[PDB]
Order: structure tokens, then sequence, then C-alpha cells
């Protein structure tokens, strides 16, 4: 039943077949569109030109 | 202020120090640069003057 262990690359179908003996099911195709790394941050600063006023 | 033409008629031309007077010697000139800024990237230059146009 489960479980591959399938790479990541972009627009490439990978094929997993892991199911029960004899071949009935559904296969599954899986494609990774784009991976989203999504920040956890911290803000140092904020910079940016100046006008000093005299 | 509030409004823009009421902030204009408060705020009336002023004489500045200029060093050129058509680079002819140096007086008190109706016009002056106050400060120029720029950061524009479309090479824009924001002007501020003692006179009032």
């Amino acid at each position: 039943y489960e479980s591959t262990t399938m790479p990541n690359q972009v627009g490439i179908p990978f094929k997993a077949l892991i199911e029960r003996p004899g071949y009935a099911g559904l296969p599954l195709s899986l494609v990774v569109i784009k991976s989203e790394l999504v920040p956890s941050l911290v803000q140092d600063y904020i910079t940016c030109n100046y006008k000093t006023v005299v | 202020s509030v409004a823009h033409f009421e902030a204009y008629k408060a705020t009336r031309p002023y004489i500045g120090w200029c060093a050129d007077c058509g680079l002819a010697g140096s007086c008190p000139s109706p016009v002056s640069i106050e400060h120029v800024w720029s950061d524009a990237d479309d090479g824009v230059l924001k002007i501020q003057v003692s006179m009032q146009i």
C-alpha cells in the first residue's frame, strides 16, 4: 500500500507503484510544479537614501 | 496644511543670498537653491527655491 520516496525534479512525472500483489489499482503519477520556500524570517533593519538637513 | 492653494498664499516669496547675479557679482538674489532632492529613476530633479512660481 504505502510508501515511495520520489526525487524532486520539476515537470517530470514520477511513477510510483507500491500496491498489493496483482496490479489492477490506480497508478500514481506525481509532478512537482514548483517548490515554494516560504520564509520564517527576522527583519534585521531598513535602509535607504537619506536627506541631511542643515 | 489642509488645502494646497491656501498654503501657497501663506508662504510668500523671500530673498536669499546668491553669489551669482548674472555671474557678475555677489548680491542678495531673489532666486536661490534651498535643497535639491533626487532619487527618481527617470532623472527627474525636484528643486526647491526661494521664489514662488
